[PDB]
């Protein structure tokens, strides 16, 4: 399946990209999983550092044959991944606003298509092979194909969300080849038009993952706070690959053994635990539960908040008590490396709006990286997380009934990516200028999926009603209005 | 057909003009190989360039954009780079109010995207390249959707046949053209039309018809603003050349109209004084089937409906030769 223009298709979003799951990293043990750094891991490999890079004007004048394993990469250019080539000397800045800055003609892209290519080689163990071994991407800008080895092993698209991919047939123990090509513009650029600069690359962590033959594949929590807030039951929907005897253990913030458990699950199944008098989660009072899995060689830690989020009379309220959100919207961009954002920078700008009586964060127009939302956990944010979709259009790409998919998939992404964060509130559908047929499917998946949190989208079963600039007298009007529920 | 002119001309010397000063012009109409070739075609392709060699020429088109490269005759290069359709012009002063239009509709510059392109051979010998094109800008929906058929044949004429619908939610077009580029050492321009000097679809009721052989340099118009200016409406075929007379022929199906210049038209845009235009070696050739008409739109009126380049599908028919003018 080599280059049959899979990025102009439409009906091919992917190909070989498993499904999608949850956030975490299998660890040896519970103390090195209290740190935090992945590296430290037996069974996570990282592939940071510095690859071989080519950059072309035209998907045209790639050659034919890069991917292969006796290929001399030598005289190519040196680019440490990750990073936005637009900062590091190759195509010129851009900025758009609404605008689309291509012809609108779905689904094509315009035939001076920039390019790169990525070759880097690695090393594997020979404990390593016995088991099962999956390649993540946290971020790549539009699309990208996938060689190991010579052999074709995957495609995929979405620019904000992760990408795992199975490579048991393809690696053996010793040196291998990894190959990747990377396109500027793909049939997902109509669904991205974001008003902010426009980047592209392998801008996130790319790692290799060992897991054993029978794992853990997806773990859901869920709090199930009582009607006075009084009991508490924490439910870990687990799905397994086959048939696990799982150790699962809970423990308060101060440190101490509340519950544990031992189960059998044979492909999906919960386990419940009681918890009696719990402390709840807030932005001023961030407390956290600590959830420890074990299956095998595999550790799995997650960290567990108590909170309800609902609308009785038209008042919102968080934990019974009636609260009003304070927030600011956040892009991801670093002045100097693009929406490339180290840890470092992310604390900055948390310590800094958190003295001056911010409590809200709204991630404008995308999911951002899976630790600021480890961080809002920690600091205490309340998150309103937004979708990758702005179809600014102008036409109507809502209503066009074979983008139906496409506009789910982008909603299924995320939502299953970070329902364990006890800092998201609201879902949000994405900017919206247009009341569409795709926008209400979403929200149907969405309700349908997670009915703890309520979901927003800007066009108008709904929760909540939004507005775009009003002014003072056009808010004390709805406010005084009997219609207003 | 013949051509009858009749001029009148005074017969006295009065104090501001001569003897035989002309008054008046009228002009009427009257009525009244072998297969030995085909064996030399032959064709490849590496990278997407479309190489055609046949007896005594060799033309490469780059399949990928749908344009001809390069036109050989003899081994002499004819064309200096790659051919493109032009649907703008310099605009003019009594184009102040339109303008706004075409410059907030995108037209100020668009690019070409091909969907689907083919090559034959038909069972004579004969070249066919199918193209799926359409024309657009950076913002909006496209303007030109339209397909061609290139065609080479075994003495080496490159026939094109394009047609075009354009949008409906569009004002109306500058031109729509095929822009050629020629190289250094191109001088000379003869063609058979009304002239000696420049005409249009509204403003042509001083020029006659005929064959006339002039440069480059004395097709242009200085004027104070630069804008468009040397073209000849109702061409019925013209040659631009070397002083050696080594270039190309143009004919079509009905008369086109015909530019020749040594300045594309944005550096006629762009530019704001007559010193600013900086003279190209190259000489920018363009091939239009219309092209909408002066008027007086600076003040008053605008341009009339016959006038405008108001249609919204057609076909051009074009037919482009080699020639070695002293011996054809």
């Amino acid at each position: 399946m080599e280059l049959n223009r899979e990025w102009e298709n439409l009906s091919c979003l992917h190909i070989g990209r498993l499904p999608a799951r949850a956030s975490y990293i299998p660890y040896e043990s519970a103390m090195t999983a209290r740190t935090g750094k992945r590296g430290r891991s037996p069974h996570v490999q990282t592939l940071n550092g510095n690859w071989k890079f080519r950059y072309y004007r035209s998907v045209r004048e790639v050659d034919s044959h890069f991917y292969e394993t006796e290929t001399d990469v030598s005289g190519w250019d040196d680019l440490i991944v990750p990073s936005c080539w637009q900062t590091n000397g190759y195509d010129q800045l851009h900025y758009t606003n609404v605008n689309y800055p291509i012809p609108y003609d779905p689904p094509f892209v315009p035939d001076d298509n920039p390019a790169g290519t990525y070759v880097r080689d690695f090393n594997l163990p020979e404990a390593w092979t016995k088991k099962q071994t999956r390649i993540v991407f946290e971020g790549v800008n539009a699309c990208f194909y996938l060689w190991v080895n010579g052999r074709f092993v995957g495609y995929s698209q979405g620019s904000r969300i992760p990408a795992e991919f199975d490579l048991t047939p393809f690696v053996a123990a010793g040196r291998n080849r990894l190959a990747v090509l990377v396109l500027k513009w793909c049939d997902g650029t109509y669904l991205e038009d974001q008003d902010v600069w426009r980047f592209s690359g392998i801008y996130r962590d790319v790692y290799l993952l060992s897991r054993d033959n029978t794992h853990i594949r997806d773990v859901f929590n869920q709090p199930l706070l009582s009607d006075d807030l009084s009991e508490g039951k924490l439910r870990s929907e687990i799905e397994t690959t086959g048939s696990l005897t799982i150790q699962a253990e809970l423990r308060d913030p101060a440190g101490k053994l509340i519950g544990q458990k031992e189960a059998q699950i044979d492909g999906k199944g919960a386990m419940e635990l009681d918890v009696p008098q719990p402390q709840l989660w807030n932005a001023e009072q961030p407390r956290l539960y600590e959830l420890i899995l074990t299956a095998g060689q595999e550790v799995l830690r997650f960290r567990v908040g108590f909170k309800k989020v609902e609308i009785t009379d038209g008042i919102f309220r968080i934990n019974g008590r009636a609260v009003k959100l304070k927030g600011v919207n956040r892009h991801d961009s670093h002045p100097e490396l693009g929406q490339t954002i180290p840890v470092n920078h992310m604390i900055a700008d948390l310590k800094l709006m958190k003295r001056h009586n911010i409590n809200t964060i709204r991630t404008s127009h995308y999911p951002n990286d899976p630790k600021f939302l480890d961080l809002c956990d920690e600091f205490g944010f309340y998150i309103i997380d937004e979708a990758d979709l702005e179809c600014h259009g102008v036409h109507k790409l809502s209503n066009n009934p074979d983008w139906k998919e496409a506009f789910v998939e982008r909603a299924v992404r995320m939502v299953e990516r970070d329902k364990n964060h006890a800092s998201v509130i609201i879902w949000s559908m994405g900017n919206e200028s247009g009341y569409g047929d795709n926008h209400i499917a979403m929200a149907e998946w969405t309700k349908a999926r997670d009915a703890s949190r309520l979901v927003h989208y800007e066009g108008a079963c709904l929760d909540l009603d939004s507005r775009m600039y009003p002014s003072v007298k056009e808010i004390e009007r709805y406010a005084l209005d009997e219609n207003s529920t | 057909p013949l051509t009858l002119t009749c001029s009148v001309r005074q017969q006295l010397d009065t104090p501001w003009a001569e003897e035989g000063y002309e008054i008046a012009f009228y002009q009427f109409e009257l009525p009244g190989q072998s297969e030995e070739y085909a064996g030399f075609m032959t064709i490849d392709e590496q990278d997407g360039m479309l190489t055609v060699r046949g007896f005594d020429f060799e033309h490469v088109f780059d399949l990928k954009k749908g344009m001809p490269q390069q036109v050989s005759k003899h081994g002499v290069p004819l064309l200096a780079s790659l051919a493109r359709f032009n649907i703008w012009r310099a605009p003019m002063d009594n184009d102040m109010n339109i303008r706004k239009e075409w410059e907030a509709a995108g037209l100020d510059h668009a690019a070409m995207k091909v969907y689907r392109s083919h090559w034959e051979q038909k069972p004579d010998a004969s070249v066919e390249i199918h193209v799926d094109f359409s024309l657009a800008s950076y913002i909006f929906e496209p303007f030109v959707r339209g397909n061609a058929v290139w065609t080479v044949g075994v003495s080496g004429e490159i026939q094109l046949k394009v047609h075009a619908e354009v949008r409906e939610n569009l004002p109306f077009l500058p031109r729509f053209g095929l822009e050629l580029t020629m190289p250094k050492g191109t001088e000379e321009i003869e063609y058979y039309g009304y002239g000696p000097h420049e005409s249009y679809i509204d403003k042509r009721a001083s020029v006659r018809k005929g064959k006339y052989l002039l440069s480059v340099d004395d097709m242009f118009e200085n004027y104070v603003m630069p804008q468009e200016t040397g073209s000849r409406y109702g061409t019925e075929w013209a040659i631009a050349s070397t002083v050696q007379g080594m270039g190309l022929k143009f004919t079509a199906a009905q008369p086109f109209s015909f530019q020749a210049l040594h300045y594309t038209a944005e550096d006629l845009t762009a530019a704001q004084h007559t010193y600013e235009l900086k003279r190209r070696p190259e000489t920018i050739v363009t091939l239009d089937y219309q092209m909408s008409g002066t008027g007086s739109g600076s003040c008053g009126p605008q341009l009339a409906e016959p006038y405008r380049f108001t249609e919204k599908s057609f076909d051009f028919e074009l037919t482009i030769q080699p020639i070695f003018k002293e011996e054809e």
